[PDB]
């Protein structure tokens, strides 16, 4: 992403949806949960909040935070090797390795009986309330104000209160406003297309950057000279 | 005599359907 991700409050996107006479009767009530289906369907690692916790393992399974959406990563506290995947079907059940995790709910299940784990994830920023806090992105901002929008209007073409050509409209503004909205945060800025750059060019190719948190990925590959 | 609460709403009515009708002819063109 190019630009800074700079908070604020829900009510912001209201005073947009205001503006349309027909979109009188939204409340914050409808604009939350009409943004977090938006946050949701577009999927930008970028509105998440970055956040490391350890936890302790007591057998095969742990207690996993109470704001996780997504985990980057799961490693070993005491070594630093990251967890990769549970692939096994039988796992922390015996008859009569390279470490795992896998999670489903607010638990975790690992390969390790009795370990402490970093998780490293992402969460919703909330506020002073316990909300929602959304970018000022003003196409961030435009094109969930156009979510919105599409919704009741959908609403109310179902009810026979919206012409089609209306609906039409919105639905093609709302198409066009997701893809610049998933663009303006998907495409790197110049100090990310740094760090792809060196990925991207390695003499030596770098294939085990799983292992560490990612944290040598951007790093730029030397060759001495002979 | 006169009662009007049942003309009003059929003819209220019929300008409804004819201005559904209007609207269904509207088209925002799509070629350059």
């Amino acid at each position: 992403m190019v630009n800074n991700i700079n908070w604020v409050k829900l009510p912001v996107i209201l005073d947009r949806l205001l503006r349309h006479p027909l979109l009188t009767d939204l409340n914050l009530e409808t604009a939350i949960q009409y943004t977090l289906d938006f946050i949701s369907a577009m999927g930008l690692p970028n509105v998440y909040v970055d956040k490391i916790e350890t936890i302790d393992i007591k057998e095969y399974r742990g207690e996993l935070p109470c704001d996780l959406i997504s985990i980057n990563q799961v490693r070993l506290h005491k070594n630093g090797i990251a967890l990769r995947a549970m692939t096994d079907n039988f796992n922390a059940y015996p008859t009569h390795g390279e470490p795992s995790f896998k999670t489903q709910g607010r638990v975790i299940f690992t390969s390790i009986k009795h370990e402490k784990v970093d998780i490293s994830y992402k969460a919703i920023m909330l506020d002073d309330e316990g909300l929602p806090l959304i970018p000022d992105n003003p196409i961030f901002l435009k094109t969930l104000e156009l979510y919105i929008k599409k919704e009741w209007f959908t609403i109310l073409f179902d009810m026979g209160k919206i012409s089609p050509a209306v609906l039409n409209n919105t639905q093609q503004e709302y198409a066009f406003k997701a893809g610049q909205c998933n663009n303006e945060f998907v495409i790197p800025s110049v100090s990310e297309m740094e760090a792809i750059t060196n990925m991207w060019n390695q003499l030596i190719p770098r294939v085990t950057e799983f292992r560490r948190g990612f944290k040598n990925l951007g790093d730029k590959e030397y060759i001495r000279v002979h | 005599f006169g009662s009007g609460a049942i003309g009003y709403e059929f003819d209220n009515r019929y300008l409804n359907n004819q201005e559904m009708s209007a609207v269904a002819k509207q088209r925002l063109t799509s070629l350059p």
